C-alpha cells in the first residue's frame, strides 16, 4: 500500500496515533526524545492515504511522512 | 509628422466629430422645452463639449486618419505633457504612498503587538508617517546609499534548492 | 490523369505491407 | 431450481451447434465475418432511392464567393 | 471615547473614509477640470 | 498477551436493518467483526448510517471496512468508555486479532513494540532522485 | 552544557524549517545524553501549521 | 499478476478501473517503468522515434494519395485563383439530399471536402503537376516509411542494438546533423529547385526520365567552376511572367531580387533556391566544428569549463553542464522543443508576411489556417519544453555535479526570478485592462476623443528602419543618404521596398493604438504564462510549503489539507495551470491576426482602426459580426456547405463546457455516486448476474485535471477553428 | 473518382468493424488474470 516514514525529530506526541482512522501507526520506546517514545507504522497496508496523522504533527517539518502509491483495496476504500 | 499624425487644430475627422456631438446633442434638445431642467442640462453638455475640444485643440494633440487625439509616449519635447510629464507626477504620489507605508510597517514593528497595529491603524503615528512623504526620493536615496533599505540576502527567509 | 485501379491496389498492396512491418516493430517495442 | 420448464426442446439443441461449446473459436470469427461481409455488401449494393450519399448530387453547384468553384 | 476611536481605526472603517475622501477629491477636480487628455504645462 | 478468539454466541445490536452494509466484497474477498462489552441498553449510531440499541453484556457487529470499525471504536471509547476489538473475517473462515495487536491501545507505548519504518535522520536528509536514478528504490527507503 | 543559553536569540540552519534564516529565543536545553533535538526555539511568527515553537539541534543554531 | 500494464507491478494489481486508466496514461514513461536500464531506455526511445517518423510519412503520403485520387488537382493548377480545392471525398450514410448537393463543390461528382492546408500551393510551387506525380510520391513515401519500419524492428535485434555511449557521442552526432541532415538535405532541395521546379515554373516538363537531359542553365557547371557564378543571375525573370508558363520567363536559377513575384505574390523560386544553397553552404560548414575521430574540432566539454567569468559573477560558469545535458533526456527534451516552439512561431509569422507558395496570399482561408495551426502548435510545444525543464530539475538534477554552476545560481535567486515575473506580469495586466476599460467606457458615454490612444511609434520607427514611408521618420532605408540604403539599393532594395511600400499584402502592415495595446496584452498573455511555468520548473524540489516535493515525483494530486491546504502544489500542476494561459494568449494572437486580416482583405481597415481600441468593437465587430455566416450554417429554411462549421463550433462549445465539469466538481462527489450506483446494480435483478471485474472508482485527482484540460483544449480548438474556417471562407474577405 | 464502391466498402469496415475487433481485443486483454 502506501509507505509511511517516522524520522528522528517526533517528539513522541502521539498525536498521529490519535487522528488515525485505519489504525496504522503506534507509539513504541525510544531514547530520542524527552517522551521516550517514537511512533512507528508496522501495519501500513492499511493506510489509506489520508494524511490525517500529517496535519496532527505540531514539528516544524512533518517527522511522520506518508508518500502513497500502490492504491490496493484497502487503499482504496473500498466497500464493494 | 511624428508617425503621418495631423494637429488636431487642421484635422478634418476632429471637425466632423466635433459636429457630429454637438448635433445629435441638438437633436436630443429640440424636444425639450428651452426652459426646462433637461434643457439646461442638455446645453451644458454642449457647452462641455466645445470647450473639451477647443481645449485639445489648443495643445497640439496629433489627431490620425479621422479625428482621434493620438499619445506619444516616446519622450518627443512636443508631447512631454501627455506621458512624461503626469509619469512623473504619477511616480511621485506611487512612491509618496508606498514609502510612508514602508515607514509605518517599519514604526509598528518595534511596537509589542504589531498584528493589532495592522488591523487597527494608530492614526496618530500613520498621520505623522503620511506627513514624511513630502521629501520621499530623497529619504529613498539615502537609504538606499546608506544601506538600510535593502535587507542583506543572509536574514531571508528561502526555501530548500 | 486519373490513377487506376492498378494502381490503387498496388497502393493497398503497399500499405498492406506497411502495416506488416507496423505490427512486427509493435510486436518489438512490447517485449 | 425446479427442472421442469420445457417439455420439446430438440430441435433447439440440435440447430445451435455452431454457438454452444465454442466461446472465442467459432462464434466469435463468425460473427466478425457475417457483420464484416454483411455490411459490406450493404453499402456496396444499396441502391439510390435508399440512401442519399450513394444516390448523388441531382442539382447543379451552388458555387462559391469571389467566383471561386 | 477610547473604544469608539479603536473601532474608528479599524482596517475597514479607516479604508471606507480614506477611500471616500479619495474619490470626492477626484470627483470634485473632475467637476472643475474634466476632460483632459493632456497635462497643460 | 494471549489474543482472544471470535466467539460465535454474541447477540448483535438492535438495528432495523440498512442499505449501508456487507455487499459482494464481504462474500469474495473479506469484512471485520467489532465486538464490546456494553453494561446497559443504550442508543448508538451506525457508523454506515442509522442509529442502533446496543445489547447489556456482549455485542457483535459486522462492518464492511477497518475504517467504519475504528470508527464505532472511537465513538464507544470517547462516549460510552467502552473497551472494543475487532477481527478481519476471510470467506474462508480465517479470523485475524487486528486492534489491540498486544492488548493495549496504540496511543500508549507499550514495551515489547518493534520501530517500523523509523528513520534515523531528519527529513531534509534525504538523497537526492538524481543520485538513484536507474536503482529501484526510493529516497526515503534508505 | 549541551547548547546555546536559556532566553538567547539564535538562528536556525535548517533548510527545511519554516524558519531558515530567522531569529527565536531559546526556551530549554535538555541535558538527558541521548536526546537528538534538545534545544528548545520559540519564534514571533507562526508557521503554516500555526506552530510557533520547535526543536533543534545546537549545531543547526548559530549565535545571532 | 501480469496484467494490462506489464510495465508497472503497482497498477497491474490494482483491482479498480484505475489501472486501465494509469497503463493507458503512464505507457510512455518508460524511465518510470519496473526494471528498466538505461540501455533499453535508450533503445526504445530509438525505435519509437523510428515509428514516429513512420507515421509522418504514412500521414503524408496519404495527404498525397488522397490528393491525387478524389481531388481536383490539375483542374486547380489550370486555374488556381477560381478553383477551390478538393481534400477528399465524403461518404457518410448519415446524410440526406440536401447535404450531399450542399458538400459537392470544386466540380466534384459528390459530397467533397475543401482543403485549407496549403497543399494545392506548396506542391504546385515545387514542380507538381499531375495526379500521376502525386500518385508516385505517396507511393514513395509508403516505401520510405517501411524503411523506416524495418530500421526500427531492425536496430532492436540482438546484433544491431546500439550501446548507451554510442546514444551519449553527441560531437558525431552534431557534426553528422549539422552537415548532412541540415546542410546535405538543403543542397538536394536547392538541387530540386534547380532542376524540376523553377523549370516548371518556366513552363519546362523535367522528371526522371529527362533528368540527366534536362540542362538547368544554358551554361551548365562551366561558370560554377571557373568561379563566375554571376552567369547564374544575369537574366531573371520579367514581371510579365506566368508561372507555369513559359511567356515572360528567365533564365537565371539562383538571383537575389527579392519581394514577391508580381503574379502569384509569393517569393521567387530563384531567390529560395539561393537560399536553401546559401544555408546548406553554412550548415556543411559549421558540421565541421566538433571533434569526434581525426584529432581536429571541439571538446564541448572543454568549452563549457572555459566559459566561466573571472570576476565570479556567474560563479562557476558552464562547470559540469556538458555531464548534466548528456545524461539527462529531459534536458535534451526541453531545449529541443524550446527551440521548436521558437522557430513554429517563426515559421507561423513568416509565411503570413513572405509566402512562399505560388497563389497562396489569394487563399485567404488556408493563409488564416495555417497561421493559427502553427501558433497553436507553438505555444503546446513551449509549454511542453517548461514542462520537461520540470521534470529534469525533479528526476534529473543533482546539485554535487551541479554546484555553483548557471544552473545552481538559477535556483538560488529563484525567488527574485518569480517576483520579477509577478511584477511585469501585474503592471502589463493593469494597465492595459485599465486602458481598454477607459476606452470602454468613453465609447459607452458617447464621447471617442477621450480615449487613452498610445501611438505604437517604436514599432513604427522600425517600420521606417525597414523602408516603410508611411511614417515618414526617414531612417534606415527610408533615406537615400543612410549607408545601408546605399548599400542594398543595387542587390534587394529595388523587390524589398516595393514590396513593404505595398499596402495590399501582409509584408509590415500598418498599426496604431489598437496594435499598441494588443501587442501589449501579447505581452502580458507571454509574461503570466512563462511566470506559471518557470515558478513550476524553479519551485518542482521543493519550497517553504512542501520541502521534499522531490521525493513525490512530478505529478502527484496534493500533500492533503494540512498547513493550510496544498491543492496544485506539483509542477504538474503549474504546468496544467499555464495550459490555460496559453490557450488564452495563442487565442488573443489569432483573434488579432484574424480581424487584422478580415479587415485588410475587404479593403475597410478603418473598422479594425477604430474598433479595436475598446473591447466591445472586438466582441460586436469582430466575433458577433463575423459568426452570422457561421450559426446559419443550417437553420430551419434549409442548410448550406457551412453547416458542418456551425456543427463543430457548437460542439467544440459543448467539450468546452464538459471540460469544466472535470475541472470544477473535483473527486469526492463522484466517488460517494459511484459507491450507490454499486449498491444498485448488486442489488437490481436480472442485473446483478452481470457483474464487473474491476471495481467502480471515480477519477483521480490529477486524472481529473487532465481530462478536464484536455475536453477544454479540445473545446477550444474545435470552437476557434469552426469559426476561423466558416468566417473566412463564407466571405472569401 | 476512379472506383466509387470502394469508399462505400471502406468507410463502413474502418467505422463499425475495426472498432468492434480492436475493442473486443483490448477488453479481452486488460481483463486478463494471468
Ligand atoms: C507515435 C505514436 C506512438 C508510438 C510510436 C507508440 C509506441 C509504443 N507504445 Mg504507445 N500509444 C500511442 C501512440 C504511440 N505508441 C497512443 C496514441 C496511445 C493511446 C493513448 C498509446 C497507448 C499505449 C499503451 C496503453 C501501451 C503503448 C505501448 C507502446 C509500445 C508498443 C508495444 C505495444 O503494445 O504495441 C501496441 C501495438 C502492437 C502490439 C501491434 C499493432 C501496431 C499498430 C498499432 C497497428 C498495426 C496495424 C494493424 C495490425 C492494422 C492493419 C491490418 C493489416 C494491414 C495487418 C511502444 C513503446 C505499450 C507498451 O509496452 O508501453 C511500454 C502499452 O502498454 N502505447
Ligand atoms: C471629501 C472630499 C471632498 C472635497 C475635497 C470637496 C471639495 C469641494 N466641494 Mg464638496 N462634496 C463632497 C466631497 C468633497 N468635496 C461630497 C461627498 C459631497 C456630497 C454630499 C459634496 C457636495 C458638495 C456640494 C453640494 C458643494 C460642494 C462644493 C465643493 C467645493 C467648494 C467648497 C465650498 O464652497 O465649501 C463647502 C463647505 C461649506 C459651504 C460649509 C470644494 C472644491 C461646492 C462647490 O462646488 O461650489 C461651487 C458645493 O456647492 N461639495
Ligand atoms: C490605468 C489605466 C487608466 C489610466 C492611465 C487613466 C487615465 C485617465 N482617465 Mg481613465 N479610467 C480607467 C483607467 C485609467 N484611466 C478605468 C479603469 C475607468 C473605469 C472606471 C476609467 C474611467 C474614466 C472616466 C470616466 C474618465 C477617465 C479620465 C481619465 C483622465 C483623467 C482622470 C483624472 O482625474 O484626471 C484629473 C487629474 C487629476 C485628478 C490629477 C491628480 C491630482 C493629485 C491629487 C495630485 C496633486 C498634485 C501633486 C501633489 C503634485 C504633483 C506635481 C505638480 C507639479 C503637478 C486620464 C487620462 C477622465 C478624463 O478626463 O478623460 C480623458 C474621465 O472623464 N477615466
Ligand atoms: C549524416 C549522417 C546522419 C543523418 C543524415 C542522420 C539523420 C537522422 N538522425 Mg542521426 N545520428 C548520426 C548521423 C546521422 N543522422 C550519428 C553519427 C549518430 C550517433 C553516432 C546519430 C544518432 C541519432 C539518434 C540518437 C537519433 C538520430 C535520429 C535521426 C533522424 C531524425 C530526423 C528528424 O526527426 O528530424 C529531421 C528534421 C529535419 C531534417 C528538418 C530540419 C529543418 C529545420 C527545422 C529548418 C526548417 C526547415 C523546414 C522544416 C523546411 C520546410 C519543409 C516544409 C515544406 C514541409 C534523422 C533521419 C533520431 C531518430 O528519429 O531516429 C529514428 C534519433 O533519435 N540520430
Ligand atoms: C503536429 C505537427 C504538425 C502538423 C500536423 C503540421 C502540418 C502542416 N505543416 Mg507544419 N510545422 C510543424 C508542425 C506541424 N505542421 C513544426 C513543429 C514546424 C517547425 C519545424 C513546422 C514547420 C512548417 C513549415 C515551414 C511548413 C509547414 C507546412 C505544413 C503543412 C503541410 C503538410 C506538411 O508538413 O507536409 C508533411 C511533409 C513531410 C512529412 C515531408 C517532410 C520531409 C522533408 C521534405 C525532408 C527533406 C529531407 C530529404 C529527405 C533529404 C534528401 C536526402 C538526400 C537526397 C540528400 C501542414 C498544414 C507547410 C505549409 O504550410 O505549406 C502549405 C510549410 O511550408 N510546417
Ligand atoms: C545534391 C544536389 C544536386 C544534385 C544531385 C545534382 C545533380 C546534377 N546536376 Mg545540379 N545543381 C545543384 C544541385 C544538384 N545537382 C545546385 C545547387 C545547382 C546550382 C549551382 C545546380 C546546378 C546545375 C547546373 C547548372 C547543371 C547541373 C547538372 C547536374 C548533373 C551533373 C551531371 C554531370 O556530372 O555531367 C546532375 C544531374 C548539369 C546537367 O544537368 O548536365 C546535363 C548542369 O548543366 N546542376
Ligand atoms: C518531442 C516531444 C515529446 C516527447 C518525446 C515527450 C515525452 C514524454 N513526455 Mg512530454 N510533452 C510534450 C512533448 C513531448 N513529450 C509537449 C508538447 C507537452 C505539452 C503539452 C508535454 C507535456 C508533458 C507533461 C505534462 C508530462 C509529459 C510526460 C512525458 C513522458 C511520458 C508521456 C506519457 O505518459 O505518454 C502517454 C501519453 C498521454 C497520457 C497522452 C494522452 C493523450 C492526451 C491527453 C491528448 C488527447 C487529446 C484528445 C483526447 C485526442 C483528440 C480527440 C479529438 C476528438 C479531437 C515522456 C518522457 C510526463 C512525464 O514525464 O511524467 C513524469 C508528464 O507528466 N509531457
Ligand atoms: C478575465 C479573467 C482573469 C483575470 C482578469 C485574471 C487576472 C490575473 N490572473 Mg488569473 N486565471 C484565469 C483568469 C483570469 N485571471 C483563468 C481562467 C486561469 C486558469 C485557471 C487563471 C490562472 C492564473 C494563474 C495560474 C496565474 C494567474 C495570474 C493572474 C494575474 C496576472 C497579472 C495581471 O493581469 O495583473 C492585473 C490584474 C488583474 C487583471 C486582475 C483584475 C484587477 C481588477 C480589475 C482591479 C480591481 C477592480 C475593483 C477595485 C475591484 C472591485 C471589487 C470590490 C472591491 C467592489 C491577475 C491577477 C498570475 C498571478 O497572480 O501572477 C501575479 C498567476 O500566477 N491566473
Ligand atoms: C494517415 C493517413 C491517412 C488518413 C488519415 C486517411 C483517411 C481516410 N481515408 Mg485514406 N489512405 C491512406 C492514408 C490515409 N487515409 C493511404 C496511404 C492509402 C493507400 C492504401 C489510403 C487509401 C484509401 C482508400 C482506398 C479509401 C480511403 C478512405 C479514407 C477515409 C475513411 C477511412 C478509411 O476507410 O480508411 C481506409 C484507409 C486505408 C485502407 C489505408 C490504410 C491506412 C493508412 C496507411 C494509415 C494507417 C496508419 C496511420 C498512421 C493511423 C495510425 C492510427 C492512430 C495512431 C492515429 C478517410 C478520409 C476511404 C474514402 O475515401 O472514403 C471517402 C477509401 O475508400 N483511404
Ligand atoms: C525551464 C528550463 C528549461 C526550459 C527552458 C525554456 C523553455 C527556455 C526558453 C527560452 C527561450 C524561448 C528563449 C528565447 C530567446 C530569444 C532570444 C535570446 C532572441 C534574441 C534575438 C536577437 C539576438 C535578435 C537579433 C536581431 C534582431 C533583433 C532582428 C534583426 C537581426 C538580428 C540578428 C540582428 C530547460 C529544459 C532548458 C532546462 C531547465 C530550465
Ligand atoms: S510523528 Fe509527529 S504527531 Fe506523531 S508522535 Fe511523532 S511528533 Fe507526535
Amino acid at each position: 500500500a502506501h509507505s509511511v516514514k517516522i524520522y528522528d525529530t517526533c517528539i513522541g506526541c502521539t498525536q498521529c496515533v490519535r487522528a488515525c482512522p485505519t489504525d496504522v501507526l503506534e507509539m513504541v520506546p525510544w531514547d530520542g526524545c524527552k517522551a521516550s517514545q517514537i511512533a512507528s507504522a508496522p501495519r501500513t497496508e492499511d493506510c489509506v492515504g489520508c494524511k490525517r496523522c500529517e496535519s496532527a504533527c505540531p514539528t516544524d517539518f512533518l517527522s511522520v511522512r506518508v508518500y502513497l502509491g500502490a492504491e490496493t483495496t484497502r487503499s482504496m476504500g473500498l466497500a464493494y | 509628422d511624428v508617425a503621418g499624425l495631423t494637429p488636431c487644430k487642421e484635422s478634418k475627422g476632429f471637425a466632423k466629430r466635433q459636429k457630429q456631438e454637438i448635433k445629435k446633442l441638438e437633436g436630443r434638445l429640440k424636444l425639450y422645452a428651452p426652459d426646462s431642467a433637461p434643457a439646461l442640462a442638455i446645453n451644458a453638455t454642449i457647452e462641455k463639449t466645445k470647450r473639451r475640444f477647443e481645449f485639445y485643440g489648443n495643445q497640439g494633440l496629433l489627431c490620425g486618419t479621422d479625428g482621434l487625439p493620438h499619445l506619444i509616449v516616446d519622450g518627443d519635447q512636443a508631447h512631454l505633457g501627455e506621458f512624461v510629464y503626469p509619469g512623473l507626477v504619477f511616480l511621485y504620489i506611487a512612491g509618496w504612498i508606498g514609502w510612508v507605508g514602508r515607514a509605518y510597517l517599519i514604526d509598528v514593528r518595534t511596537s509589542k503587538k504589531p498584528t493589532e497595529k495592522e488591523i487597527i491603524i494608530d492614526v496618530p503615528l500613520a498621520l505623522r508617517i503620511m506627513s514624511k512623504g513630502l521629501t520621499w526620493p530623497v529619504a529613498a536615496i539615502g537609504e538606499l546609499r546608506s544601506g538600510k533599505l535593502v535587507e542583506k540576502s543572509s536574514n531571508i527567509t528561502v526555501s530548500p534548492r | 490523369t486519373s490513377i487506376s485501379d492498378s494502381q490503387i491496389i498496388v497502393a493497398l498492396v503497399s500499405a498492406f505491407i506497411t502495416g506488416i512491418l507496423a505490427l512486427r516493430l509493435g510486436k518489438s517495442l512490447y517485449q | 431450481d425446479d427442472p421442469n420448464r420445457y417439455n420439446g426442446f430438440q430441435n433447439k439443441f440440435f440447430e445451435t451447434f455452431a454457438g454452444a461449446f465454442t466461446k472465442r473459436g467459432l462464434l466469435l470469427k463468425f460473427l466478425v465475418l457475417g457483420g464484416a461481409t454483411t455490411i459490406g455488401y450493404l453499402g456496396s449494393t444499396s441502391s439510390g432511392d435508399l440512401l442519399a450519399i450513394k444516390n448523388g448530387p441531382k442539382q447543379a453547384p451552388i458555387m462559391g464567393p469571389r467566383g471561386r468553384k | 471615547m477610547q473604544d469608539v476611536k479603536t473601532y474608528l481605526s479599524t482596517a475597514p472603517v479607516l479604508a471606507t473614509l480614506w477611500f471616500g475622501f479619495l474619490a470626492g477629491l477626484l470627483i470634485e477636480i473632475n467637476r472643475f477640470f474634466p476632460d483632459a487628455l493632456v497635462l497643460p504645462l | 498477551f494471549t489474543p482472544p478468539t471470535l466467539n460465535a454466541d454474541t447477540p448483535a445490536p438492535i438495528f432495523g436493518g440498512s442499505t449501508g452494509g456487507l455487499l459482494r466484497k464481504a462474500q469474495v474477498e473479506e469484512f471485520y467483526v467489532i465486538t464490546w462489552e456494553s453494561p446497559k441498553e443504550q442508543i448508538f449510531e451506525m457508523p454506515t448510517g442509522g442509529a442502533a440499541i446496543m445489547r447489556s453484556g456482549p455485542n457483535l457487529l459486522k462492518l464492511a471496512r477497518k475504517e467504519q470499525c475504528l470508527a464505532l471504536g472511537a465513538r464507544l471509547r470517547t462516549k460510552f468508555k467502552i473497551q472494543y476489538q475487532f477481527y478481519r473475517v476471510f470467506p474462508n473462515g480465517e479470523v485475524q486479532y487486528l486492534h489491540p495487536k498486544d492488548g493495549v491501545y496504540p496511543e500508549k507505548v507499550n514495551a515489547g513494540r518493534t520501530a517500523v519504518g523509523v528513520n534515523n535522520r531528519s527529513i531534509g536528509q534525504n538523497a537526492n532522485p538524481a543520485e538513484l536514478k536507474f536503482a529501484h528504490k526510493q529516497a526515503y527507503d534508505l | 552544557v549541551i547548547g546555546p543559553k536559556r532566553g538567547s536569540i539564535v538562528k536556525v540552519l535548517r533548510r527545511e524549517s519554516y524558519w531558515f534564516n530567522d531569529t527565536g529565543k531559546v526556551v530549554a536545553v535538555d541535558q538527558a545524553p541521548g536526546v537528538r533535538y534538545p534545544v528548545v526555539v520559540r519564534f514571533d511568527k507562526v508557521n503554516y501549521a500555526g506552530v510557533s515553537t520547535n526543536n533543534y539541534s545546537p549545531d543547526e543554531l548559530e549565535q545571532s | 499478476a501480469s496484467r494490462f500494464p506489464k510495465f508497472s507491478r503497482g497498477l497491474s494489481q490494482d483491482p479498480t478501473t484505475r489501472r486501465i486508466w494509469f497503463g493507458i496514461a503512464t505507457a510512455h514513461d518508460f524511465e518510470s517503468h519496473d526494471d528498466m536500464t538505461e540501455e533499453r531506455l535508450y533503445q526504445k526511445i530509438f525505435a519509437s522515434h523510428f515509428g514516429q517518423l513512420a507515421i509522418i510519412f504514412l500521414w503524408t503520403s496519404g495527404n498525397l494519395f488522397h490528393v491525387a485520387w478524389q481531388g481536383n488537382f490539375e483542374a486547380w493548377g489550370q486555374d488556381p485563383l477560381h478553383v477551390r480545392p478538393i481534400a477528399h471525398a465524403i461518404w457518410d450514410p448519415h446524410f440526406g439530399q440536401p447535404a450531399v448537393e450542399a458538400f459537392t463543390r470544386g466540380g466534384a461528382s459528390g459530397p467533397v471536402n475543401i482543403a485549407y492546408s496549403g497543399v494545392y500551393q506548396w506542391w504546385y510551387t515545387i514542380g507538381l503537376r499531375t495526379n500521376q506525380d502525386l500518385y508516385g510520391g505517396s507511393i514513395f513515401l509508403l516505401f520510405v516509411s517501411a524503411l523506416f519500419l524495418i530500421a526500427g524492428w531492425l536496430h532492436l535485434q540482438p546484433k544491431w542494438k546500439p550501446s548507451v555511449s554510442w546514444f551519449k557521442n553527441a560531437e558525431s552526432r552534431l557534426n553528422h546533423h549539422l552537415s548532412g541532415l541540415f546542410g546535405v538535405s538543403s543542397l538536394a532541395w536547392t538541387g530540386h529547385l534547380v532542376h524540376v521546379a523553377i523549370p516548371e515554373s518556366r513552363g519546362e516538363h523535367v522528371r526522371w526520365n529527362n533528368l540527366l537531359t534536362a540542362l538547368p542553365h544554358p551554361q551548365g557547371l562551366g561558370p560554377f567552376f571557373a568561379g563566375q557564378w554571376n552567369v547564374y543571375a544575369q537574366n531573371p525573370d520579367s514581371n510579365s511572367h506566368l508561372f507555369g508558363t513559359s511567356e515572360g520567363a528567365g533564365t537565371a536559377i539562383l538571383t537575389f531580387l527579392g519581394g514577391f513575384h508580381p503574379q502569384t505574390q509569393s517569393l521567387w523560386l530563384t531567390d529560395m533556391a539561393h537560399h536553401h544553397l546559401a544555408i546548406a553552404v553554412i550548415f556543411i560548414i559549421a558540421g565541421h566544428m566538433y571533434r569526434t575521430n581525426f584529432g581536429i574540432g571541439h571538446s564541448m566539454k572543454e568549452i563549457l569549463e572555459a566559459h566561466t567569468p573571472p570576476g565570479g559573477r556567474l560563479g562557476r560558469g558552464h562547470k559540469g553542464l556538458y555531464d548534466t545535458i548528456n545524461n539527462s533526456l529531459h534536458f535534451q527534451l526541453g531545449l529541443a522543443l524550446a527551440s521548436l516552439g521558437v522557430i513554429t512561431s517563426l515559421v507561423a509569422q513568416h509565411m503570413y508576411s513572405l509566402p512562399p507558395y505560388a497563389f497562396l496570399a489569394q487563399d485567404f482561408t488556408t493563409q488564416a489556417a495555417l497561421y493559427t495551426h502553427h501558433q497553436y502548435i507553438a505555444g503546446f510545444i513551449m509549454t511542453g519544453a517548461f514542462a520537461h525543464g520540470a521534470i529534469f530539475f525533479i528526476r534529473d538534477y543533482n546539485p554535487e555535479q551541479n554546484k555553483d554552476n548557471v544552473l545552481a545560481r538559477m535556483l538560488e535567486h529563484k525567488e527574485a526570478i518569480i517576483s520579477h515575473l509577478s511584477w511585469a506580469s501585474l503592471f502589463l495586466g493593469f494597465h492595459t485592462l485599465g486602458l481598454y476599460v477607459h476606452n470602454d467606457v468613453m465609447l459607452a458615454f458617447g464621447t471617442p476623443e477621450k480615449q487613452i490612444l498610445i501611438e505604437p511609434v517604436f514599432a513604427q520607427w522600425i517600420q521606417s528602419a525597414h523602408g516603410k514611408a508611411l511614417y515618414g521618420f526617414d531612417v534606415l532605408l527610408s533615406s537615400a543618404d543612410s549607408p545601408a540604403f546605399n548599400a542594398g539599393q543595387t542587390l534587394w532594395l529595388p523587390g524589398w521596398l516595393d514590396a513593404i511600400n505595398n499596402n495590399s499584402n501582409s509584408l509590415f502592415l500598418t498599426i496604431g493604438p489598437g496594435d499598441f495595446l494588443v501587442h501589449h496584452a501579447i505581452a502580458l498573455g507571454l509574461h503570466t504564462t512563462t511566470l506559471i511555468l518557470v515558478k513550476g520548473a524553479l519551485d518542482a524540489r521543493g519550497s517553504k510549503l512542501m520541502p521534499d516535493k522531490k521525493e513525490f515525483g512530478y505529478s502527484f494530486p496534493c500533500d492533503g489539507p494540512g498547513r493550510g491546504g496544498t491543492c496544485d502544489i506539483s509542477a504538474w500542476d503549474a504546468f496544467y495551470l499555464a495550459v490555460f494561459w496559453m490557450l488564452n494568449t495563442i487565442g488573443w494572437v489569432t483573434f488579432y491576426w484574424h480581424w487584422k486580416h478580415i479587415t485588410l482583405w475587404q479593403g475597410n481597415v478603418a473598422q479594425f482602426n477604430e474598433s479595436s481600441t475598446y473591447l466591445m468593437g472586438w466582441l460586436r465587430d469582430y466575433l458577433w459580426l463575423n459568426s452570422s455566416q457561421l450559426i446559419n450554417g443550417y437553420n430551419p429554411f434549409g442548410m448550406n456547405s457551412l453547416s458542418v462549421w456551425a456543427w463543430m463550433f457548437l460542439f467544440g462549445h459543448l467539450v468546452w463546457a464538459t471540460g469544466f465539469m472535470f475541472l470544477i466538481s473535483w473527486r469526492g462527489y463522484w466517488q460517494e455516486l459511484i459507491e450507490t450506483l454499486a449498491w444498485a446494480h448488486e442489488r437490481t435483478p436480472l442485473a446483478n448476474l452481470v457483474r464487473w471485474k474491476d471495481k467502480p472508482v471515480a477519477l483521480s485527482i490529477v486524472q481529473a485535471r487532465l481530462v478536464g484540460l484536455a475536453h477544454f483544449s479540445v473545446g477550444y480548438i474545435f470552437t476557434y477553428a469552426a469559426f476561423l474556417i466558416a468566417s473566412t471562407s463564407g466571405k472569401f474577405g | 473518382m476512379t472506383a466509387s464502391y470502394l469508399p462505400s466498402i471502406f468507410v463502413p469496415l474502418i467505422g463499425l468493424v475495426f472498432p468492434a475487433i480492436t475493442m473486443a481485443s483490448l477488453f479481452i486483454y486488460i481483463e486478463q488474470d494471468e
